[PDB]
RNA sequence: CGCGGUGCAUUAGCUAGUUGGUGAGGUAACGGCUCACCAAGGCCACGAUGCAUAGCCGACCUGAGAGGGUGAUCGGCCACAC
RNA sequence: GACGGUAUCUAACCAGAAAGCCACGGCUAACUACGUGCCAGCAGCCGCGGUAAUACGUAGGUGGCAAGCGUUGUCCGGAUUUAUUGGGCGUAAAGCGAGCGCAGGCGGUUUCUUAAGUCUGAUGUGAAAGCCCCCGGCUCAACCGGGGAGGGUCAUUGGAAACU
RNA sequence: GGAGGUAUGACAA
């Protein structure tokens, strides 16, 4: 399935993540179509960067995020906008 | 690696007072060894180049690869003169900052203070004598370590400091106030010879 | 040359080659072929140990060993230093390098590796010739 | 063309111990090549011979003073690229950027440091004979030109030429 | 409006075949190292609907699906006998 | 034969310049006329004149010397030999001697200098440098 | 499908479902992909065929650049699973 | 929360437990003594050694690097030593013994035409990572991350046509 | 004045 998930980067014991649009068939780090932001919890809070337009376009086109990405997009208000646009 | 060996031996090979004292040249201004005082023969341009390079890394207690990388990072600059920028980047090392501020008598003493952690930058401990320093920062002795008698002796035995620095004794904090300058550095060195050396 | 000539036949470089072809080859017992492998060192079995007379400006007894390699190429090497524990059938390790005295010796023997004993009472240039420190 | 009223300082390229042969063996002499200049444009070279190093040096200096030439400069650089040939010694010299320093390892480095060219890119293509490489060097520096001279020849203005 | 599939102009060299021909293009690439403007006589097979084209005649051909194993191109014109 | 009359023209100029002759005559063509006019109006030549004769228009040149002795031209060189022809882009336009010489180029606009080409942002065939 | 990237001519000829066509079958689909039938065409000195070698690429090392050499780690395409 | 009671921070203590490798005739920075006596041995090249060895071996001393150093093997460069950039053929290597000519390579002046080559505008793509520039976080650095730049004898369309 | 033709010798140093 087409999905919106996050891939691992940075050194060991100091992680970092890029939100990415990946099929479930591809690897954790491998094929992707588009990057729409990035993430790390290494701050005292979590810290986030996002590309609302493209991520909402993929969600419309049929994407299916993971749980933690759903949490992030909730905090950033994208899931709510997608819901509204479907209403 | 760090050099635990004699100071005067190096200084009197090179034919220069590194400490600016003189007694690393006084009474014996000739290269070490039992072929020291006798008639040295001619010497080559490669020898002169190597000697100039060794002057600097023996001042700053540095390693060849650190020296080379710092040379390359100076080469990456276009806004000035090459070897002068090299010397400035040497000056921006806590080993030399501690010395120029009069907070220690020797660069070895200074490196030991830095690494043992008696010094701060903007209020944060640093055990890294190679730590680069930008113009505007604030070096500061550790407020617990201000009680050691060695540093107080070294600070109250201070001759007039350089022009490119600011410093207070009660606060034991100082900083650079300039790039700093070239001519205010040791003019005994010919940086062009280092340039030709590492142009190879 | 004209450019037409340089297109009809291009510049074909001066072919190069090694000072140690024996090290640049291998052997698999299954297919039994020279496998081309760039190996710095090799193992061998001394098939003879002897002395040779060097070229004219020099005069000496240069100690050599003819050796049977892992790759079944038989090779003449030099026994550097002063003294050796070597005999026929003595396992030995070989490195590259000419011996400018005799022509037919493109190789050297390594000390402190295998059955080759370390040199005895060599204190300077000691890694070379392979003998542990005097404490 | 006059060494008078100039602070010419010298530098020795090489001393080639050179022999003549006689019934009584070998007559060994020293031949020296010296390059002298003022680091303003004016530079020359000289060949000396003698049974003594300093005597041949003196003779070569005194012959170099009598054979000077002036090189143009542009911010411690030459104006344009040039190829100098003199019988087996090809040297190409390019105008380099400022701060890049000299690119040579003697004798060309000596010639150009004495002439006052602080920043240049050079290369010895052919032989390595110091005499002929130095001669090809001065031949190239003679091939070189001045914008004012070329513009006064052509009639066009300086800006009208460089564009 | 939709895309446009590739087209070439060339010359005929053989018409001994039914419903088909061979066509030659004659570009000129520059030799990659030495830079000389070389010839390059690429050629193709074209589907003729009616065996119209004649040998040594200029022609245009557009690509299409494989009509045979060799064929990939479709006749369009006949220009200079 | 004359497989390269442009280079023959350039070399005839060079030869006369080396012997320090004063004038030249050449079986001309329009590209030679263009080059001669460029040299006329760029300062490497004093004067140039035409002659119309039935086989082919002759063109005669009157060379230039700063004195009786000094030369204005030093040497020329064709690059499109033509065995290897030199076409170049507006960025790859050469700069003969950092602007103390001139490269002669033919472009869509016509036969022009590196000045005009590198200004207009065009390129074309290079046919001659002039030191 | 265009174009491109390795050595040998002490390898000059190669192919016969091979080349094309009329039908039929067949595949997710085009077409000799396959069968019959008709014709003898088709490829090549711009290097076919054969022999050897090799996974290709982004990239890596070097170099003034042109270029050379490599294709380990990471990613992409391919191929394989005694 | 496997890592993990690890990172990290605090305090007590000991200079105390923590430096070697290669080279030193020239190319190449670095010199003497003793033994040995074309033997032992050294050697990247030139070459040292035959009773006074700065070249062997040891000792002292010095120099270059430094938790590494040296050596082999491989690649590049220097090597313009396969020269497109960027070489040559009288004597050094090399002009076939000489000619007739298929193919190809090249080709006089010039009008008109085209536009294959060439030049050129715009659009797209050239994934990410990496090189490079500006930023920022790891006690700095390596490293890590963000942003940008560039990269195609690349492709479509649209013009010129001086030159081939 | 100049051009074309008309028996052995050790090795190294
Ligand atoms: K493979
Ligand atoms: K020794
Ligand atoms: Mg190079
Ligand atoms: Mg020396
Ligand atoms: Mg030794
Ligand atoms: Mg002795
Ligand atoms: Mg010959
Ligand atoms: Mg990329």
């Amino acid at each position: 399935a087409v999905k919106i998930r996050l891939k691992r980067m940075g050194s060991k014991k100091s992680p970092f993540y890029r939100i990415v649009v990946a099929d479930s068939r591809s690897p954790r780090d491998g094929r992707f179509i588009e990057t729409v932001g990035t993430y790390n919890p290494l701050k005292d809070p979590a810290e986030v960067v996002l590309k609302e337009d493209l991520v909402l376009d993929w969600l419309s086109k049929g994407a299916q995020p993971s749980d933690t990405v759903r949490n992030i997009l909730s905090k950033e208000g994208v899931m709510k906008k997608h819901h509204e646009a479907k209403n | 690696s760090r050099y635990t060996g004699p100071s005067w031996k190096v200084s009197r090979r090179l034919g220069i007072s590194l400490s600016g004292t003189g007694k690393e040249l006084a009474r014996r201004p000739y290269k070490p060894g039992q072929h020291g005082p006798n008639s040295r023969g001619k010497v080559s341009e490669y020898g002169m180049q190597l000697t100039e390079k060794q002057k600097l890394r023996h001042m700053y207690g540095m390693n060849e690869r650190q020296f080379r990388t710092l040379f390359i990072k100076a080469s990456k600059i276009k806004e000035g003169k090459h070897g002068v920028n090299f010397m400035v980047l040497l000056e921006q090392r806590l080993d030399n900052v501690v010395y120029r501020l009069g907070l220690a008598t020797t660069r070895r003493q200074a490196r030991q203070l830095v690494n043992h952690g008696h010094i701060t930058v903007d209020g944060k401990r640093v055990d890294i004598p190679s730590y680069h320093v930008e113009v505007g920062q604030v070096i500061g002795v550790r407020e617990k370590s201000q009680n050691i008698s060695t540093i107080k002796e070294a600070v109250e035995a201070t001759v007039g400091r350089p022009a490119f620095v600011s410093f207070d004794t009660e606060k034991l904090e100082g900083s650079f106030t300039r790039l700093p300058e070239r001519d205010e550095l040791y003019p005994e060195i010919d940086e062009a010879l280092v340039v030709e050396y590492y142009n190879q | 040359p004209t450019i037409n000539q340089l297109v009809r036949k291009p510049r074909k470089s001066k072919v190069e080659k090694s000072d140690s072809p024996a090290l640049n080859k291998g052997y698999n017992s299954f297919k039994k072929t020279q496998t081309n492998v760039n190996s710095p060192q090799k193992r061998g079995v001394c098939t003879r140990v002897g002395t040779m007379t060097p070229k004219k400006p020099n005069s000496a007894l240069r100690k050599y060993a003819r050796v049977r390699l892992s790759n079944l190429i038989e090779v003449t090497a030099y026994i550097p230093g002063i003294g050796h524990n070597l005999q026929e059938h003595s396992v030995v390790l070989l490195r590259g390098g000419r011996v400018k005295d005799l022509p037919g010796v493109r190789y050297h023997i390594v000390r402190g590796a295998l059955d080759t004993a370390g040199v005895n009472d060599r204190k300077q240039s000691r890694s070379k010739y392979g003998t542990k420190r005097p404490k | 063309i006059d060494p008078k009223h100039l602070e010419l300082e010298d530098r020795v390229v090489a001393i080639n111990r050179v022999t003549k042969v006689v019934k009584g063996g070998r007559r060994l002499r020293f031949a020296a090549l010296v390059v002298v200049g003022d680091k303003n444009g004016h530079v020359g070279f000289g060949t000396g011979k003698a049974q003594e190093v300093p005597e041949a040096i003196r003779k070569a200096i005194e012959d170099a003073k009598k054979n000077l030439v002036e090189v143009p400069m542009v911010g411690s650089t030459i104006p344009h690229e040039v190829i100098g040939v003199f019988g087996g010694g090809r040297i190409l010299m390019k105008p380099a950027v400022e701060g890049s320093g000299v690119a040579a390892g003697g004798p060309v480095r000596a010639v150009l440091e004495l002439a006052g060219v602080a920043d240049i890119t050079s290369k010895s293509l052919g032989s390595n004979t110091p005499i002929n490489v130095v001669r090809a060097t001065v031949e190239g520096l003679k091939q070189l030109k001045r914008a004012e001279e070329v513009a006064a020849l052509r009639g066009k203005s300086v800006e009208e030429i460089i564009g | 409006e939709r895309n446009q599939r590739k087209v070439y102009q060339g010359r005929v060299v053989s018409d001994k075949m039914d419903k088909t021909i061979t066509v030659v293009v004659e570009t000129k690439k520059n030799h990659p190292i030495y830079g000389k403007r070389m010839k390059y006589s690429k050629k193709y097979k074209a589907h003729d609907e009616n065996n119209t084209a004649k040998v040594g005649d200029i022609v245009k051909i557009m690509e299409t699906r494989p009509l045979s194993a060799t064929k990939r191109f479709r006749l369009l014109e006949v220009v200079e006998e | 034969v004359m497989t390269d009359p442009i280079a023959d023209f350039l070399t005839r100029i060079r030869n006369a310049n080396m012997v320090k002759h004063e004038t030249l005559e050449v079986p001309a063509s329009k590209i030679k006329r263009d080059i001669a006019e460029i040299l006329k109006r760029e300062g490497f030549i004093r004067d140039v004149e035409y002659i119309e004769d039935d086989k082919q228009g002759v063109i005669r040149v009157f060379l230039k010397y700063g004195k009786n002795e000094e030369r204005v031209i030093t040497n020329l060189k064709r690059i499109s030999k033509p065995g290897l022809r030199a076409y170049v882009k507006a960025d790859e336009v050469p700069k003969v001697l950092n602007g103390l010489g001139i490269a002669i180029i033919s472009t869509s606009e016509g036969v022009i200098t590196d000045k005009e080409a590198r200004a207009k942002n065009i390129g074309g065939e290079v046919i001659a440098y002039v030191w």
